[PDB]
């Protein structure tokens, strides 16, 4: 009887591709979502910025009213 | 043509060439001039009574003046 070790039954294969799923979407998509967001907070930001101007000039009548 | 080559000078280039134009067509910076005008930093100062003047009204309620109404409505 033998006892060395060859292959027993043969191996399978063994990949060597360049596998790069390329994970992510055309940058069209990523320059529209940049400024899609970009613009919504601009729109939140004015609306914000407007109504602390309403209240600065309350802020205002009440220095006015507040000094003889 | 050139988009492959800078582009980050190109990039520059159009938003610079849209923040220099952009400001013109606007119906907004009427607007931005109305609403930077109207705060009271200062007091507003009253005036001598009858230099026989049929307008600027005596009680602060009398809307005769001129008001701010396009405030409240945004």
């Amino acid at each position: 009887v033998k006892q060395d070790m060859p292959p027993v039954g043969g191996y399978g294969p063994i990949d060597y591709k360049r596998n790069l799923p390329r994970r992510g979407l055309s940058g069209y998509s990523m320059f529209a979502v940049g400024i899609g967001a970009l613009l919504f907070g601009y729109w939140s930001m004015m609306r914000w910025n407007r109504e602390r101007r309403r209240l600065q000039i309350e802020d205002f009548e009440a220095r006015i009213a507040l000094m003889p | 043509n050139v988009w492959a080559k800078e582009p980050v000078l190109v990039a520059s280039f159009a938003i610079a060439g849209l923040a220099v134009i952009l400001p013109t067509l606007s119906p907004y910076t009427k607007y931005s001039l109305m609403i930077n005008r109207a705060t009271p930093y200062n007091y507003p100062v009253p005036l001598r009574d009858d230099g026989n003047m049929p307008d600027v009204p005596s009680h602060p309620q009398d809307p005769q003046g001129p008001s701010l109404e396009w405030l409240k409505r945004l």
